[PDB]
């Protein structure tokens, strides 16, 4: 009979009787309409204001002037305040609805026994002596912690053994035949039918929770890409579908149907945003129209994408648009919740931290969380906090070296590194020498990047950091601990100029391999003489085998740091050879666009700063680009020739 | 060990363990606990009450063993003469002592029953009932009858003391018994009812009880169709010894003993309760080893009232299988949650070999024959491990679809044969933008399809006419409003007679509840057409649409080009099966708004991620010279989607991509 | 071999697949496989030009010194999970002019 709008207000239909809603908020504004009510039911009158007001309804469509809602969650599970729901539990339960949210706060926690005890509890002294609500809620929310026990034991003991090497077993089997045992052909389809024929009538609003599939709104989401030229009606609905799941306390927020549809509404919103930017670009103006993209993430966007967005979500989504234009707002609650995750993730690996279903539903989170760091302007102490977390006490088993630092090289794009993160990085580097002192330890990463990028990173932001802990280890080195001299080699330019004197005469160069495995490390800076001879011999070599690192070198000669001129003599053989040592007399017939494709940024516009080869070059990347559609030869085409 | 139990049993015996089982499943099965369930753990009996009274009666123990009639003789011989006031302390002493809870109430209430019938005067099975965590309004007092919180009934024949151990409360004496008509009428009538229209299992009793004595007595006044033989679990130490068995047979009770299932003591009742209890509750989850007559039987069973509907689409079958064979949409079957025998892959193997199908049935033979034409036009082929150059083709045997108006005109126009015909031209008729007379044929299917037993034609014309009255309404909003200035004449679409009676007959129609209100047979085969009522049919193929949307994309930014099968041909053969679904059937909603625009989602991905294939920079071979063999060959079904499906913008924005 | 695509931006045929490997000194790997990284934003301060970190495993677990660049030649190859595909890694091999055309698992550090 009333259409409540998620916008605020409530617009009348099908109310065939009186209108009783309008004559309600009639009386809500009128004080003397108010007083000439009854003494007996002004009382209720009250409950209902209290009520509406609480619920967001606040006036009708005549006179909706006011209609932005601001949502506001105080659910301890929303914000992942751990701390206080451990407390909560440790504290004893003086009611029902009290015991209620501290088994769905005991089932965030990981510790599912306990709270699949404690429902059982709820059910046994709230039979049917109250309303009824607590009684259904405490049954559907067992049965769904008891299909996330059964996924999990299905799952953490059926393969995922070699996640924690041998079979913890976080559920005992007594207990795991337990429950199966008390939930033989649990009818949940029928739940509600066995309820009081009362309580079907009144609480007739709580019926989806007992169904396989009960969120059947992702059919309304396709109205967010039709091309028709809003999409607040989703993203009110999307608080409205949160503040309902995690303030009563239901086990229904953490199933593979719920994070479906977030994750499918978060990125058609963000698309959809990004597709009203740069279309109203092309007949408005870039600036002068073009204000804002149009979507405001906020900390309960924040919050929502790092809780149900996994990493290769994410990329798609800085794939398809760019986020960068979106600005983060309220930065003080995201880095307050940043630290929040940082001091969680301290306490948990110091601690025992045994308990590997909260790791497991946690990890997911704090890694999006870290991952999403980098659009948040973090302040230095909480940035000090996040780093120091990430680098001493994050588990090797998700995230690997490689990662790890591909990590910091994300936060660091959009604040600066200041005394506290060096020094942190150069701690960790440290922890990393004193490791590698035990000759059967090896670097395991998935990026490929390994210790050598961190060293590279403080230089590059810092170009005189001289470790005065690396100098001193590398003072006190032998000649049997190999490897670590290997990985002190894989540091170098941090070593001060009495450790690097010490260094060089354990390992000097020889030949041209070696020579290569020096390049590789860094170990010469400007090419001496005599290794400038050694690379003659090894040509000298490669021409009575013609009669490789070949393209090295005339990558070397073309970017003037090889000033050997006899070399000029060795020419007419290899195409990117003569390239790149003899652009004048280069027949261009011979020319492959593929080389393009290995070049980084510099050498591309060391190439486009040249007058002799940017023609050639630019039209070979024209004529490769009109007959195929490669986003990589264009790419290069307009970022660099033009 | 228990698997080959389950074979040693008798056809008897395995025909009504199946029988229970499917009472069970179909919530018509009501328990009837005994004396014996709850003397099974510690709960006392009746013999060492009627020695007490006559030790506060007759002075000396009794001697010899008391007669049937004296077990109430004496207990009513003691109030008689001594009073009511030591009566009731006899029984405050006795029956105060809580006994603990045994599994044999568990398994009970486990197999789900739609009630519960007990004499027994405790609250062992009421307290099972609260422990487990399940409802039961409990009905012991007439006052009770009046005051039922709910629609689950358990019921105490002979009452209890909830109210107090007093003798008034519970049926003991002889008094109580000889008047028990005069005194509890309402629970004996709500007994004989449930009785009589439910499935009875008597469990506990042993033919020596007067409860017993007086159903089967009650019996022989029900005509001989009118009611079915109750069940009898007996569990007594001694075999049934096959005249006594004949006789209760014949009087109404197909017993079942456990002396012969299993061979256990004399002492072992925990045993011998425990046995049928767990045969019972195993039978619940599997059917018994099958052969090729009962697996084409099964099959048909599960897929005879699929044959009335002209087309079914390939994903919801997971849903007529309740989950046990994932249907994949390629045609493909795979294992997922059958932990049983393997009916689906028999069949397919009995397919593919003409020689195992001689040893078939004689009739069954014309039965695998219909299911084989039924599965040859929906698609699927074979098991998902063994399947190789499975290429179909699209096709449309409708005329919506194909646009042919003069067709479906002149159709029309034509006499009416049967109901099927007649729910074809309302479609077309609506189709054709006249809904006035859609309306009205819709409404005659309706009242003519109910004189037959079928339910889809009835179900389908409901939902048809309530999404016209929808659509009509929407036009006449649109009409008033916007419509009015769009063109110079109101156009005035349809009488105000007419829609004052539509809107007289739509109210209060709760379409969702039109399922809930259908009979339990239709819901029960037909459970894949609840979906059509809302819109949970198009999540099923939304959610797994969003998904590939992502993971095209994806290797469109990451540039990566794939020499294997396309990932877009599970979209394409969902978009021609949900298509052939909507159409064939000839039901409503195929021009709905959702579902418009998953077509049209669908259709440009499919042109984004081909135009994308078709420029390959590929300079190299392929497999051996190249691994691609054609492309999106758009064919005139895709030409129809693409015309009918999409605006101006759409295509404007497609041409701008591509 | 329907695991194998080719990858557009960096010349490469990411395939689950395990190569015997022969190079010019007498050192002989068995069955290993690489793993190449595409990363244009990598630190390249000194002389480096390759977008692609590439590296190589042996068993899942060792990893190799580069040490010289071994002129390594794909030999018997296996794709682990059906048959042998030595023809159908060779063939694909060369027209690429990129060191190391088939590896597996590119990890597009963007």
């Amino acid at each position: 009979d009333y259409h409540f709008e998620v916008n605020g207000t409530v617009v009348r239909h099908k109310n065939k009787g009186f209108g009783y809603m309008e004559r309600f908020f009639e009386l809500k504004e009128s004080c003397d309409e108010r007083s000439k009510l009854s003494k007996k039911q002004y009382e209720r009158f009250n409950a209902l204001f209290n009520f509406f007001e609480k619920n967001g309804v606040i006036c009708m469509a005549k006179d909706a002037g006011t209609l932005n809602t601001s949502i506001e969650i105080n659910s301890l599970a929303y914000h992942g305040k751990y701390d206080v729901m451990k407390k909560f539990i440790e504290e004893q339960s003086v009611s029902i609805e009290d015991d209620y949210k501290k088994a769905f706060f005991l089932a965030c926690l990981g510790r599912w026994e306990e709270s699949y005890d404690l429902y059982s509890n709820i059910i046994l002294n709230s039979i049917d002596e109250s309303n009824g609500c607590v009684y259904y809620l405490s049954q559907i929310n067992r049965y769904r912690i008891y299909q996330s026990i059964t996924q999990a034991v299905t799952q953490f003991n059926g393969l995922g053994l070699l996640t924690f090497g041998r079979h913890y077993k976080p559920f005992t089997d007594e207990f795991l035949a337990r429950i199966e045992r008390e939930m033989t052909n649990f009818n949940i389809d029928d739940l509600f039918n066995g309820m009081p024929f009362e309580f079907q009538k009144k609480y007739k609003i709580l019926e989806f929770l007992s169904d396989n599939q009960f969120l059947y709104d992702d059919t309304v989401k396709l109205f967010e890409l039709t091309n028709k030229v809003s999409d607040i009606v989703v993203l009110l609905r999307l608080y409205d579908n949160l503040r309902f799941l995690y303030e009563n306390c239901l086990w229904s927020v953490s199933f593979h149907e719920f994070h479906q549809y977030i994750r499918n509404s978060m990125s058609l919103l963000i698309e959809k945003a990004e597709y009203e930017r740069t279309r109203d670009i092309d007949e408005l103006g870039f600036s002068f129209f073009g204000k804002k993209s149009g979507f405001f993430m906020e900390y309960y966007d924040f919050v929502n994408i790092s809780r149900h967005f996994k990493i290769d979500d994410i990329k798609n989504l800085e794939r398809s648009c760019s986020i960068d234009k979106i600005r983060f707002g309220e930065q003080e609650k995201i880095e307050e919740y940043l630290v929040g995750i940082a001091e969680e993730i301290t306490k948990q690996f110091s601690a025992n931290g045994m308990n590997v279903v909260f790791y497991t539903q946690f990890i997911s989170e704090a890694k999006a969380a870290l991952y999403f760091a980098k659009y948040v302007k973090l302040s230095e102490e909480g940035l000090g906090k996040i780093v120091k977390a990430l680098l001493f006490y994050f588990p090797e088993r998700d995230l690997d070296i490689g990662k790890r630092y591909v990590w910091l090289e994300r936060l660091t794009k959009c604040n600066e590194l200041p005394k506290s993160i060096i020094s942190i990085i150069d701690d960790f580097l440290v922890l990393q020498a004193e490791k590698h002192i035990d000759q059967n330890y090896s670097e395991v990463s998935s990026n490929g990047l390994y210790s050598r990028d961190y060293g590279a990173l403080i230089k590059h932001f810092e170009k005189n950091f001289i470790s005065k802990r690396l100098s001193e280890i590398t003072l006190c080195l032998t000649q049997d601990k190999q490897k670590q001299i290997d990985f002190l080699f894989k540091l170098l330019p941090l070593l001060s100029t009495n450790a690097k004197s010490h260094l060089l005469s354990f390992k000097s160069v020889e030949n041209i391999n070696d020579l290569m495995n020096g390049i590789r490390i860094g170990l010469i800076d400007e090419f001496t003489p005599e290794h400038e001879e050694l690379i003659i011999e090894y040509l000298e070599t490669r021409k009575v085998n013609y009669i490789d690192y070949m393209s090295t070198f005339g990558i070397w000669y073309f970017l003037e740091e090889i000033n050997n001129s006899k070399m000029e003599e060795f020419i007419g053989m290899d195409d990117q050879y003569d390239f790149f040592v003899d652009p004048e007399n280069f027949d261009y017939k011979k020319f492959i666009p593929s080389w393009l494709k290995n070049y980084n940024d510099k050498l591309l516009g060391k190439i486009a700063g040249n007058k002799h080869m940017k023609h050639h070059v630019i039209e070979v990347l024209k004529e490769r680009v009109k007959n195929s559609n490669d986003k990589r030869y264009l790419e290069i085409l307009m970022n660099y020739f033009i | 060990k228990l698997k080959e139990v389950f074979l040693m049993l008798d056809n008897n015996v395995v025909e009504c363990i199946k029988e229970i089982t499917e009472s069970s499943r179909n919530g018509k099965l009501v328990f009837f606990v005994g004396a014996g369930v709850s003397t099974l753990s510690d709960y006392p009996q009746w013999w060492r009450l009627v020695d007490k009274y006559h030790e506060e009666l007759y002075g000396s123990p009794k001697k010899g063993n008391y007669s049937s009639d004296e077990y109430l003789r004496i207990p009513q011989i003691f109030y008689n003469v001594k009073g009511e006031m030591a009566f009731d302390g006899i029984l405050k002493d006795f029956f105060q002592v809580d006994k603990p809870t045994n599994p044999i109430h568990d398994k009970i209430l486990a197999m789900n029953p739609a009630h519960v019938i007990t004499t027994n005067y405790d609250n062992l099975i009421d307290t099972a009932c609260w422990k487990r965590g399940k409802y039961f309004s409990v009905i012991s007092a007439e006052e009770d009858v009046a005051n039922a919180t709910s629609s689950r009934y358990l019921l105490k024949v002979h009452g209890d003391f909830r109210k107090g151990f007093k003798g008034e409360n519970v049926v003991l004496k002889e008094d109580d018994y000889l008047n028990y008509d005069q005194n509890y009428p309402l629970i004996s009538n709500l007994m004989k009812t449930i009785i009589a229209t439910h499935t009875i299992v008597f469990i506990g009793y042993g033919l020596g009880d007067y409860n017993i004595n007086m159903l089967l007595n009650w019996v022989r006044k029900l005509q001989k169709d009118s009611f079915h033989k109750p069940f009898f679990i007996r569990t007594d130490p001694s075999p049934i010894e096959n005249e006594t068995l004949i006789y209760y047979e014949n009087k109404g009770l197909r017993i079942i003993d456990a002396a012969s299932l299993i061979d256990s003591n004399e002492y072992d009742y925990l045993e011998r309760y425990s046995a049928v209890m767990d045969l019972l509750i195993e039978s619940q989850e599997n059917k018994f080893i099958t052969k090729d007559d009962e697996v084409i039987d099964y099959i048909y069973g599960k897929i005879s009232p699929l044959f009335a509907l002209q087309y079914i689409r390939k994903i919801d079958l997971k849903h007529v299988f309740e989950y046990d064979y994932h249907f994949e949409v390629n045609g493909t079957v795979v294992r997922h949650k059958n932990k049983g025998f393997g009916y689906m892959e028999r069949f397919f193997e009995l397919k593919e070999s003409c020689d195992e199908r001689s040893k078939l049935s004689k009739k069954q033979y014309e039965r695998f024959n219909a299911l084989f034409n039924f599965f040859e036009k929906n698609g699927v082929i074979c098991m998902a491990k063994d399947a190789g150059t499975l290429n179909t083709s699209i096709e449309i045997n409708s005329l919506a679809y194909h646009g042919k108006y003069d067709v479906m005109k002149k159709f029309i126009e034509e006499q009416s044969v049967s109901i099927e015909d007649d729910y074809k031209k309302a479609f077309f008729l609506a189709c054709l933008g006249r809904w006035e007379e859609s309306y009205d044929l819709y409404s005659n299917i309706i009242l003519n399809s109910i004189d037959e037993s079928n339910g889809c034609v009835y179900y389908l014309s409901q939902i048809n006419r309530y999404r016209i009255y929808q659509s009509i309404t929407q036009a006449v909003t649109q009409f008033n409003g916007l419509g009015l200035l769009t063109f110079g004449r109101h156009y005035k679409p349809f009488t105000d007679e007419f829609l004052a009676r539509i809107e007289r007959e739509m109210t209060n129609f709760n379409i969702d509840d039109l399922f809930n209100g259908m009979p339990f047979e239709f819901q029960k085969k037909y459970k894949i057409l609840e979906f059509l009522s809302d819109n949970q049919f198009l999540y099923d193929d939304t959610v797994k649409l969003f998904e590939l949307t992502n993971k095209v994309r994806s290797e469109m930014s990451e540039g990566s080009y794939s020499f294997g099968m396309s990932s877009d041909i599970v979209v394409l053969l969902r978009l021609y099966d949900n298509l052939r679904f909507l159409y064939e059937n000839c039901l409503w909603s195929v021009s709905f708004h959702e579902f418009h625009q998953y077509i049209r989602n669908s259709m440009s991905l499919l042109i984004e991620k081909a135009e994308y294939e078709r420029t390959r920079d590929i300079d190299e071979l392929g497999f051996s010279f190249f691994g691609k063999k054609s492309g999106f060959f758009m064919e005139y079904y895709d030409f129809v989607n693409i015309s009918r499906h999409f605006k101006i913008d759409d295509i404007k924005n497609l041409e701008r991509s591509c | 071999t329907h695991d194998l695509v080719y990858h557009s931006k960096i010349n490469t045929f990411v395939w689950d697949v395990e190569f015997d490997i022969v190079l010019s000194d007498s050192k002989e790997l068995n069955k290993c496989y690489f793993v190449k990284c595409f990363n244009p934003y990598r630190i390249n301060g000194k002389c480096d030009f390759a977008v692609s970190s590439i590296d190589i495993f042996s068993e899942g677990k060792r990893l190799l010194i580069e040490n010289e660049f071994n002129f390594k030649i794909t030999k018997a190859v296996h794709v682990a999970t059906s048959k042998d595909v030595t023809e159908i890694v060779l063939h694909l091999s060369e027209r690429i002019s990129s060191p190391f055309p088939i590896v597996k698992e590119v990890v597009y550090l963007d």
